[PDB]
């Protein structure tokens, strides 16, 4: 019985690992995309940031 | 399914369950060879929980017959329903305990409970899931005391989560068979409160005046005492056997029951109960089955429980039956004489109902009421030991086969606080 | 001993995997949100292209 | 406390302040934390560096 | 009560470093099954022919074999604040005995020290764990230490309440 | 549309006999699972193959007697053999034995049943469960079961139809610590949970069913009406439907308040229907009366929160709303000052059917009402009397302290069943 | 488009008689595959071979075939590959030959041994040495049974399964593991016999074989032919052994009231209740899969259950591999035998994957044979027979090797 015991407690460690290791791939894929939303955040505000100029020059040629 | 191993120790343990055996056979369609010839599914799906199909259509009994005599063994074969039991059952000395105490739980016991519990651990390796075990053994005699009281100790020792009845019959002054009645009875009881589950008390006075005024018997043999202890065993255990509205097995009632751990020693009754002269007149309702049932008179053990207050209560009732009646009944007689019932417990009676009554009859019960007067035989038996005790009358048997003085000294130490508890709690 | 410390190791892995299911949620949310913000970001290009579009008709 | 036990210090004859001694020895360290947490409490804002 | 664990720990800890060094002797930061019997001859006790591994099984709990000193210090945490949590404490008793010990044959006193920083307790529960009396002082080993707190774990851990129950009186 | 029904207990399961049966005969399936569009059957029963029809629910018990006559009656083929799930021995009216001792090994297989009973369905409105928490199977794995669903689902209904036990009528002993060890999860664990009393059944048939010796069958039979009642707004088409996710919003004002007052009408008997024309001004009176309420309590000594109100049959919403108007400006029942609208109506075409050896009269158009109200505050207060009566002396407590209990949870269940009178009292305070 | 079968020893040829019994039972040109069959049943014992001389199918065997040997290995395998093989794999061979002469376009041969008894293990894999260098490109597909951990009817099976693996490494092409014990907890859990006896195994069995081979015999909307399982389940030469599992194997009773569709088997044939080999898949991380599909089935749902399968997170997938699946579609519904234990299905499933819960089979293998071997109990059984004390030890470290190429692919 105590053998018993001893193979179902194993089990859940070794069904631990998978899981854990799953998460880190996780991690990295979302840090991955986040820091994709930084660098087209900046890129997006590039293009509103030219735009308020080429207005505000067309305006003033006028 | 759930599997109950019968035990029966000493003469009167075995002559109460040959009778227990034809009846319950007759119950499942099994003729005296051992065959079946029963006609409902309902007979063949739960014959698992007593017997055991060997080959051909060949069902044993699931019992274990012990004593020290070689009278009643055969006197249990030549009978009818003797041939269904396995020889090899028939665990047995030779030499006689003579009703000594010391005898059955010290000398003989040493060399014959070794061989009982081999046949035992056999018949519950034999089935898978234990309900319990069932022994039935008297209190005054030594074959049954002290043999059946060392098998229950060890036993509890070996299969502690299991539940165990004993049908224990005990001595009471105006049927005195034996002299040394109270040395076995205090002993014995002393054993019974730290190793039974739950016991049922029964005694010979309340058999013989159910036979007199209910049965109107003219010569009650001691085939109808034990004709009437197996139709209450075979009520207890019916809900394991037959569905029903309301089943309630052996945990169940005693978990139900039992409010405190050591408190655990039970009145009985049976109904209905009738003479051929008024088996004619009656009716079959619940509430004709409830009074008859709650009678002083017709319990089964000669404690009468209006000289005290009822602690905790149970019915089992057999038969097509309204489950209404069943609980505005048990509530009536609640309401009605409300001071024999404790009151820091509301709802004291717990029933159930099944579906299939005994064979002959429409509708039948079965009462199990745990109330505070039982203290009133404890202390009946104690002054007599005690007034025996005190001169050592009939010690050299004990004393020089291996007791000490020191255990009767706590036998009446257990005695006194078990009937100083009962008074507390009552 | 044993049969407890089955029970505080299954309770650890149930605290992974609740996490694990979390985890997920976290990573299609969050695909969800490149697919909207880069929608944003064309409707701005498309802001600019036109933008830059009408200067040039001015100027001539 | 610890100066108003009845046991005389230099006997041997007693050995029950060791107990005494080893409770003693934590609020000492508790009394270090106190006054550690005091200097770093009594300094979240200051008029001028030069007085501070 | 937590300002004794709080400081005993921030001592302990470079204590503990060193006793895991000391404890490798292949030098590297994995500690194998062969290094605890050499251990516990150093303390001058001998194992049974499966403690070891026992030992090494129950410890490691994020992956399996040897173990690491990751696992170490999740191990004297988790066993450190164990106290009502019924954890195995094989590997942790070890441990705790060579940090503890500075004379290279066991400690005396130095019981009542780890006594008062798991439990003020009490001087009658001192006579359990083991019998050392006040005025007396001892000789110890590795043998003594290890036996007595593994058997009174056992003898915790077996009493439970069934029919042991006791409740106010009527 | 898709609900799973779950029955635990002896008295659960017994009350899915009756149900089934019910549910099989309105859409004309056999015993044997075969009809000799018409989606309608499909929120209770999955299409296998071809021309076969498999209930959506599991049976499940810890004692193997009451389920096994179900393997062997009459609808042996109607539900899949691993549905009906069978222990080995029984809780024997003992909560921790049900929560600790045996529970803890059944109730996995049971989540692992569920899973893809789920996974079958497509747009799970929810779940129902139905026990009774007097006993040990009912309540212990029960609250347990209740458990293991909120973190598994969580955000789905949770339809809890508990019977608890009566005042008066009562078949065991220590249900008292039964019922608050089991409500303690009762409270957290079920979205909407209804209770329904033994007595108040009782008495309904002795009076109006006009049986004077009932069994469990007619009881069963009832509460298989009011169940219906409520799912025939899944299955067919009405004037103005309400689904299972608005018991959730218009009747639980509160995240610790959802116990609710059951009653249906007309309970009428074949004979007097030929007597009595049963139009809907009569059956909207009839349904708030007392004298056939599911729950043996004084609604009079409370004031109602919220009102739900099932009208099956040939029911048009003019004269029912009418006479919902001429309920509220009655007086002697009343509403809490702040909801000023106290009810929520719904109208279904079909009319309630008849099963052949049933005791109800078949009926033009009958109501169903699930009311909210504050005389369950007594309820608990007459419960708390009676637990602790018996706690003060540790009555039977020490077959649950070896089963695995400690005395904790006796005082802070207790304490936290205490709580909850509170909430109800300052509720009801202006 | 043929392929033939040979049978190897007395669990080898009872299969098979549940192979042909299904076969002919199956057809009753799409035939010519199979059929006089294509198969020598070949044993050292002639009591199960004279079984089938004297049983019903006593003229459908030609009478050669049929080959049986003079005495047996006693369980002994280097009795069964050097003293007694010797004199009957040379005449088993010369009746491959002209059989395969006979064909004209060979797909290959299929093997039934079990590795734990003698003839089984030696002259199955003597006889499997000489059809490698007598043909070499031709696939050659084992089916063995190794010995389970707990259940066991022998004693000395690690030595011979150790020593018959060596072998089966670089000889065969495709190699599915059986064990006994796996498929006894199937049959009573799934299809509901308490007791079972040999004859339920030998018959889900040849379900499984002839599942995979329909391909073959019957036309279907997406086939996949012999060649297919050694390019897309084999991504290195030394990991060939694939999990085996077929859904669903339903009783009679619980059949009809399930209803039976692509996405619930597909889910079905993945967890290791299903499996006819006792691993645990989730301890190991998958290569690739393939999904055999029979009967009513469209490439929709196949498509869609094995989305699901790959988004679910308690099975995971090696990093190597993204598209880990191959699968396959067929026309024809699955044959039932009268007296089998199975129900007709409208649609059935056989997986074939490969994962590296495998390599926790052998490393458990080989702490058994290490114990005994270590104080040389029986070997000289074997020594006298004709071997030596070396091959042990070198077929132990082969094993070792094995050990590592696992350990190190899934990282
Ligand atoms: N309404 C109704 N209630 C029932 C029925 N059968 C039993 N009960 C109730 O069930 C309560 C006791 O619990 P049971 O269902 O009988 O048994 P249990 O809940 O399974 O607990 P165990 O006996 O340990 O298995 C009693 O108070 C009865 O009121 C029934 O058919 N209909
Ligand atoms: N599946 C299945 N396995 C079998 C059968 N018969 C035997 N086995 C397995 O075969 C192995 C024992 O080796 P055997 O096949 O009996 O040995 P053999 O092929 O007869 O070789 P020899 O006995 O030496 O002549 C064990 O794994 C048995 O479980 C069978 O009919 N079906
Ligand atoms: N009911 C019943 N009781 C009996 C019978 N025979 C003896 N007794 C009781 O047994 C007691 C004496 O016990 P005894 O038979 O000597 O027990 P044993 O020697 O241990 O088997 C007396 O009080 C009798 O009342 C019987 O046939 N039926």
């Amino acid at each position: 019985h105590n053998k018993q015991l001893r193979e179902s407690i194993n089990n859940l460690r070794r069904e631990r690992i998978m899981f854990e290791s799953i998460q880190s791939n996780l991690e990295r894929e979302l840090a991955k995309l986040k820091r994709d939303m930084a660098d087209m955040i900046q890129q997006a505000n590039g293009a509103f940031e030219a735009r308020e100029k080429a207005i505000g020059e067309m305006n003033a040629l006028k | 399914m759930r599997e109950i191993v019968h035990i029966q120790g000493g003469q009167c343990g075995n002559q109460i369950g040959a009778k227990f055996w034809e009846v319950v056979s007759d119950e499942h369609g099994i003729d005296p060879t051992g065959t079946y010839h029963g006609d409902s599914d309902l007979q063949l799906e739960r014959i698992n929980v007593y017997f055991n199909e060997a080959t051909g259509g060949r069902y044993v009994p699931r019992a274990i017959l012990m004593d020290l005599e070689p009278g009643t063994m055969d006197s249990v074969r030549s009978g009818p329903y003797g041939q269904i039991f396995r020889p090899d059952n028939f665990v047995f000395g030779q030499t006689g305990a003579g009703n000594n105490w010391a005898k059955g739980h010290y000398t003989e016991g040493a060399e014959l409970i070794d061989s009982v519990l081999d046949v035992v651990r056999k018949e519950a390796e034999s089935c898978d899931c234990l309900q319990g075990f069932q022994v039935c053994h008297s209190l005054g005699g030594g074959t049954g005391s002290g043999m059946g009281t060392l098998l229950i100790s060890k036993i509890r020792e070996e299969y502690p989560d299991r539940m165990m009845l004993t049908f224990s019959v005990v001595p009471s002054p105006k049927v005195s068979d034996t002299v040394v009645e109270p040395y076995n009875a205090t002993l014995s009881v002393h054993q019974l409160v730290e190793n039974a589950d739950e016991c049922m008390v029964l005694d010979n006075e309340a058999l013989y005046d159910i036979c007199f005024r209910t049965l109107k018997l003219t010569t009650p043999t001691f085939g109808d005492l034990n004709h009437l202890i197996s139709a209450v065993m075979s009520g207890i255990t019916c809900c394991l056997r037959f569905p029903g509205q309301l089943n309630a097995d052996l945990r169940k009632l005693a978990v139900n029951l039992i409010p405190f751990p050591r408190l655990h020693f039970f009145m009985v009754g049976f109904t209905p109960l009738t003479s051929r002269g008024s088996q004619q007149y009656r009716a079959l309702t619940v509430p004709e089955l409830t009074q008859q049932m709650w009678d002083a008179k017709n319990m089964m053990c000669a404690a009468d429980p209006r000289h005290g207050r009822y602690l905790t209560a149970s019915a089992l009732f057999r038969g097509r039956m309204s489950t209404k009646e069943v609980d505005e009944q048990m509530l009536n007689v609640q309401n009605k004489n409300s001071s024999y019932f404790v009151e820091w417990i509301p709802n004291n009676v717990k029933s159930s109902v099944c579906d299939i009554p005994p064979k002959g009859l429409k509708m039948s019960a079965t009462f199990i009421g745990n109330s505070t007067a039982i203290q009133e035989m404890f202390k009946r038996v104690s002054e007599q030991f005690t007034a025996m005790f005190r001169r050592k009358a009939f010690l050299h048997w004990y004393t020089g086969e291996g007791m000490d003085e020191m255990e009767f000294t706590e036998a009446e130490s257990n005695m006194n606080d078990l009937v100083s508890e009962y008074q507390q709690y009552q | 001993l044993y049969y407890l410390l089955g029970e505080r190791t299954r309770r650890e892995h149930l605290a992974m995997d609740m996490k694990v299911r979390a985890s997920q949620q976290l990573k299609k949310d969050s695909a969800d949100d490149l697919y909207t913000l880069t929608a944003h970001f064309n409707e701005m290009r498309a802001a600019k292209e036109q933008a830059e579009r009408e200067l040039a008709r001015m100027k001539r | 406390d610890v100066k108003r036990k009845p046991y005389d210090l230099l006997d041997y004859s007693r050995n029950a302040f060791d107990t005494d001694f080893l409770e003693f020895n934590v609020q000492i360290n508790d009394l270090e934390l106190q006054l550690q947490g005091f200097v770093n409490a009594s300094f979240e804002h200051i008029t001028s560096t030069e007085h501070a | 009560a937590a300002a004794r664990e709080r400081y005993a720990r921030k001592n302990e800890q470079n204590e503990l470093e060193r006793a895991f060094n000391t404890i490798d002797s292949k030098g590297d930061k994995k500690i194998d099954a062969e290094e605890l019997t050499e251990l516990f001859l150093r303390l001058g006790h001998k194992p049974k022919r499966g403690e070891v591994e026992d030992m090494i099984w129950e410890v490691d709990e994020d992956c399996d074999g040897c173990i690491s000193l990751l696992e170490f210090q999740t191990l004297y945490t988790r066993c450190r604040d164990d106290k009502t949590g019924y954890e195995p404490r094989g590997l942790f008793n070890v441990v705790e005995f060579v940090m503890n010990d500075k004379n290279n044959q066991g400690f005396i006193t130095l019981e009542e020290a780890m006594q008062i920083m798991y439990l003020r307790y009490g001087r009658a529960e001192l006579d359990m764990q083991l019998e050392q009396v006040f005025g007396t002082a001892d000789l110890n080993s590795g043998k003594i230490l290890t036996l007595t707190e593994f058997l009174h774990c056992l003898h915790t851990n077996q009493v439970k309440q069934l029919l042991n129950r006791v409740t106010a009186k009527t | 549309r898709e609900v799973i029904s779950i029955h635990i207990g002896q008295a659960g399961i017994q009350v899915g006999n009756a149900c089934w049966e019910l549910y099989c005969l309105e859409h004309g399936i056999q015993p044997d699972g075969q009809m000799p569009g018409d989606d309608a059957f499909n929120t209770f029963f999955s299409e296998t193959g071809a021309g076969k029809h498999v209930p959506r629910c599991i049976f499940l018990d810890l004692e193997p007697t009451v389920v096994d006559e179900v393997r062997t009656g009459t609808y042996r083929q109607l539900f899949h053999p691993e549905q009906l799930i069978s222990g080995k021995e029984d809780a024997a009216n003992n909560f921790a034995r049900g929560h600790y001792t045996i529970g803890k090994e059944i109730v996995d297989l049971a989540l692992d049943r569920i899973r893809k009973l789920a996974d079958n369905c497509t747009g799970l409105q929810g779940f129902l469960v139905f026990n009774a928490v007097g006993g040990g199977t009912g309540s212990g794995l029960g609250s347990l079961l209740l458990e293991r669903l909120s973190v598994d689902y969580g955000k789905k209904s949770k339809l809890g139809f508990t019977v608890y036990p009566s005042p008066q009528v009562s078949t065991a002993v220590v249900e008292p610590y039964n019922s608050v060890l089991s409500t303690h999860s009762l409270l957290e664990h079920t979205d909407v949970a209804v209770m329904l009393d033994n007595e108040a059944i009782y008495d309904i048939c002795r009076r109006s069913l006009d049986i004077e010796r009932p069994t469990y069958t007619n009881l069963n039979r009832l509460i298989a009406q009011v169940i219906s009642s409520l799912t025939a707004s899944l299955r067919f088409d009405g004037a103005l439907n309400v689904d299972i996710t608005e018991f959730q919003t218009n009747l639980v004002p509160y995240p610790r308040i959802h116990f609710m007052l059951s009653s249906y009408a007309p309970i009428i008997s074949a004979e007097k229907a030929y007597h009595e024309q049963l139009s809907v001004a009569e059956i909207t009176n009839a349904a708030f009366e007392p004298a056939s309420m599911m729950v043996k309590c004084d609604p009079r000594h409370g004031k109602y929160m919220a009102c739900c109100l099932m009208y099956r049959g040939d029911v048009v919403p003019k004269d029912v709303n009418a006479s919902v108007a001429t309920i509220k400006t009655k007086r002697t029942i009343q509403f809490v000052d702040w909801c000023p609208t106290g009810f929520k109506c719904g109208i279904n075409y079909q009319p309630p059917t008849v099963v052949p050896g049933g005791d109800l009269a078949k009926v033009q158009r009958a109501v169903c009402m699930i009311s909210n109200s504050t005389a369950i505050g007594e309820i608990f207060s007459r419960l708390d009397h009676k637990f602790d009566l018996m706690y003060a002396k540790r009555a039977f407590v020490h077959w649950y302290v070896g089963e695995g209990m400690e005395e904790g949870e006796f005082s802070e269940a207790r304490e936290d069943l205490a709580a909850l009178e509170k909430d109800f009292e300052e509720v009801g305070a202006e």
